[PDB]
């Protein structure tokens, strides 16, 4: 029932605060929405373990 | 002192390594390259001993300079870390007090060793405060309120989020700091009646002073007192731990 | 110093955290989180509570 | 080894209740009709 | 807070300030004896660290 | 006040709405809650002894919610001595001037209300104050022997930075206060002050 | 219920804060911890579970 | 207004309803709740301004529920004396004229207050005005000599 | 370095009080039976 | 049919058929970051973005196809709750969001 902004902020960056410390991320992408979804891309070296 | 060597400091009060807290801090330094650094006495050994020894005439602190190990990474110094432990279930206290029985007999041997401390916490005196419900419930007043009306006025608490300036942090209420600095103030604070009325916290509310230790620590399993230091300029830590582990019968 | 304190935190740690080789991050300093000063006194004044 | 010391001195105190005391009014006496009826001005 | 049947507002500052402050006051950082905040960092396990 | 009723809404005798509100402000009361057990020791120490007071009732403070003390003080009328069941505390009732239309029926503004005034207080830095055994402040004041030792006592109530201590201190006790990893008891010991 | 409330009620930790804590005043030199409620450690307590 | 009672139902001598309650509408009245200290601050603002003149009966104006302003200002009428004890409500109240019965009493429609105001000291436009580090306001100000120096300052109502 | 510059001075401002409340008639009367019986119309 | 959709209106359709891979790309087009670092709010952004868009779509030459992935701002029902009325009213909050 959610906006994305509404989500994003009481869930994605409540996320990404504690997203850190893990190791080969390249880069992190995210998108929130007004469906009330959340999607979070971390995108991590090759070869690194799934 | 150290201007000479001493390119810059970096220095923490409240945090430090052996818990936190305010009676804890710890000092980061940047000394200037060697080849600015000529000679053994602008060699950080000498710059510790030197200024481990100046802190000496400090007062009401355990304050040591000292280097790195080699590998960094099982210990924030050069030097050899032991542990004490209770293995008999003594006690902390016998743990506290055979530990200083090392200390003692360990501050003896200067000749192999330099700067011995333990890495944990003594005992403080905590501030014990007994609400009797009772009273609380006689006076109707819920105890959670007082609940609420203590952990957060006194220590404060977290509630919920907020944004500032894209991105989430910390909702704090708190009582003014010269309101929760004593336990004079304790009874300063209310609670409000489930009639209405508003309730000094003193009334229901009685304290005391007890001790805690503001830390605890385990080996293995096991409540264990670190012990730290070095073996003395010129010794070799074989030689003091060595000389430790015979210490470590007695 | 607090001015300092949070704009690192923010700005900085999360990505400094999620840095390639960081496995941990240490803040000296916090970040801002809203401060409410709650005067007893001028409660019961008001009659109220935390 | 010296130490920082204070000796003893204490002789002068004032202790004093302070608390946010409830103020009223001095008289309020809220005007009760001593008699019914419609009021008229 | 509350207000009443007429509305009168007890509001959150109704009573005590509110200001922005660090999480805690419990850390300070100086540097050089200049005002700091400051960042550990600590290295994951198995990276290089040059 | 208001007009708790318009023109020719009907009211009856003596009802229980009042019409409409006088009032006198040039006095005023502030009625002051006070912690049941409290006053006690205030009595209880007013005869403990010591305590004090200035021999006549009441002086009375006030700090406004401002952090202001009122523009003057105010006389403490008396202390009613029922103890109020659901606020289990005394209430404190002090008639005060408020010629300045200041003050109002009810704040309830802060009152700091004067007490016993005790004569003599030790009072050590609460520095110096380290509980021994639980709860008993040991005071570590070195005698002329220079050689610590450390005399427990009670800290009375907490006040400022220091111990108001009842006893076991006396006068020109040189308080060891820092220093407390040089100081393991019956050292000897230079003093600072 | 009136039992089970009660029993979480008075046998639970409540958390309190510090003398002395952060932010102290300038001129503060007695900061310790304070501690209130906690668990009972004894049926006999339980009793006194009011 | 309505019948608070319909016909036949019985009644007693004045007794605790009303059969029904009759209303105007030309002067309508506002309750303006205020609170205690500002009152407070207020009047002993009177010590420095205020000014209010003088003509020391106040205007007061209305932003209307939908959020439209009342057409014309209302006279404040009165200053009570009365603390509510759960409030600190200093509620005064300034009656309105109410020509097209727009005002419709007992609505929660709010209400601002203005005073005469005597203290011109300062103000200034939002740029030059530096918002964080938050709680201090600091701006962009030339020093003596054409060399900037900004200056702490306090700003707190931004006006306009 | 040219900026646009607004030196400040003593502005006065009647901004004040923007608060709270309810409305109410005046007029706020009611009709309240001082006779008591049935309600014949 | 990306040339046939094209006669419809209200439809960003194009038809398409993935490539070996998705990262790998001898020769297409590019996946660019506009960043807010001080917080400055989308709104900013946008009028940073369209900046960006306007500037770049001046270079047909070098730039082609230079598009925002993502979705521009719509209207919103935004209820602002009186609060002291609700509970001038007695009602509660949550209930009001809860029934919401």
């Amino acid at each position: 029932g959610a906006d994305a902004k509404t989500v994003q902020d009481t869930v994605t960056q409540v996320i990404e605060q504690n997203m850190n410390g893990i190791d080969n991320l390249m880069y992190m992408s995210s998108n929130s929405d007004s469906t009330g979804t959340v999607q979070i891309t971390l995108t991590f070296e090759s070869g690194t373990d799934a | 002192k150290e201007k000479n060597n001493v390119e810059s400091v970096f220095a923490v009060n409240g945090f430090g390594f052996a818990g936190r807290g305010q009676n804890t801090g710890i000092a980061f330094v940047s000394l200037k390259d060697w080849a600015d650094r000529p000679g053994e006495e602008n060699k950080v050994e000498a710059i510790t001993m030197r200024a481990t020894r100046a802190f000496s005439q400090i007062k009401d602190a355990m304050v040591f300079a000292f280097n790195l190990p080699a590998i960094v990474e099982l210990g924030t110094a050069t030097g050899f870390d032991f542990e004490l432990i209770d293995q008999a279930g003594l006690g902390h206290e016998k743990l506290t007090q055979a530990r200083n029985q090392l200390l003692a007999e360990a501050a003896k041997h200067p000749d192999m060793l330099t700067s011995v401390r333990p890495n944990g916490l003594e005992d403080t005196p905590q501030f014990k405060i007994d609400i009797d419900q009772e009273k609380a419930q006689a006076l109707g007043v819920s105890i959670n309120d007082i609940n609420t009306t203590l952990g957060a006025a006194w220590g404060g608490s977290y509630v919920n989020d907020f944004i500032d300036r894209g991105r989430v942090k910390k909702v704090y209420v708190m009582s003014e700091a010269k309101y929760r600095m004593l336990p004079d103030d304790i009874g300063d604070w209310y609670v409000r009646a489930a009639d209405g009325q508003m309730v000094p916290f003193s009334a229901f509310s009685s304290s005391r002073w007890e001790y805690g230790s503001p830390r605890l620590e385990r080996y293995n399993g096991l409540p264990s007192m670190e012990i730290l230091g070095q073996a003395a300029p010129g010794k070799s830590t074989g030689e003091a731990m060595e000389l430790m582990e015979q210490l470590a019968s007695k | 110093q607090e001015d300092i304190s949070d704009y690192v935190a923010a700005n900085m740690k999360d990505a400094i955290s999620r840095t390639s080789g960081v496995g941990d991050v240490q803040l000296f300093g916090s970040q801002y989180a809203m401060r409410i000063w709650m005067n007893p006194n001028e409660l019961n004044k008001f009659q109220l509570t935390p | 080894p010296a130490v920082g010391v204070v000796t003893v001195k204490t002789e002068p105190l004032q202790i004093t209740t302070e608390l946010p005391g409830r103020t009223s009014a001095y008289r309020i006496a809220e005007v009760r009709p001593q008699v019914s009826g419609i009021i008229l001005k | 807070l509350k207000v009443n049947q007429d509305g009168s507002r007890v509001l959150l500052r109704d009573v005590a300030k509110i200001e922005l402050g660090g999480e805690n006051y419990d850390i300070i950082a100086e540097f050089n004896g200049q005002p700091a905040s400051g960042l550990g960092i600590k290295l994951a396990t198995g990276a290089n660290a040059l | 006040g208001k007009s708790n009723v318009t023109e020719g809404a009907l009211v009856q005798n003596g009802q229980a709405t009042a019409l409409a509100t006088v009032q006198q402000l040039d006095p005023i009361y502030v009625d002051v809650t006070q912690s049941s057990n409290d006053m006690m020791r205030l009595k209880q120490e007013l005869a403990n002894g010591t305590l004090k007071q200035e021999n006549g009732k009441a002086k009375v403070s006030l700090i406004t919610s401002d952090g202001i003390k009122f523009p003057q003080d105010g006389t403490l009328e008396f202390s009613d001595v029922t103890v109020d069941q659901t606020t289990g505390s005394i209430t404190l009732r002090a008639i005060f001037p408020n010629p300045d239309h200041t003050m109002m029926p009810g704040m309830f503004v802060r009152a700091r209300l004067e007490e016993g005034l005790n004569p003599n207080a030790i009072l050590v830095p609460q520095q110096g104050v380290t509980r021994t055994p639980r709860g008993d402040a040991t005071v570590l004041v070195v005698g002329a022997d220079d050689k610590v030792e450390t005399r427990p006592i009670v800290a009375s109530q907490a006040i400022g930075d220091k111990w108001l201590v009842t006893e076991g201190l006396k006068a020109g006790d040189r308080v060891v206060i820092s220093g407390l990893q040089k100081v393991r008891p019956g050292v000897q010991v230079k003093a600072q002050e | 219920v009136d039992v089970i409330t009660a029993i979480k009620a008075q046998n639970a930790q409540v958390a309190a804060g510090q003398l002395g804590g952060t932010p102290p005043v300038k001129g503060q030199q007695l900061n310790a911890s304070i501690i209130a409620q906690t668990r009972l450690t004894s049926t006999e307590e339980f009793g006194k579970i009011l």
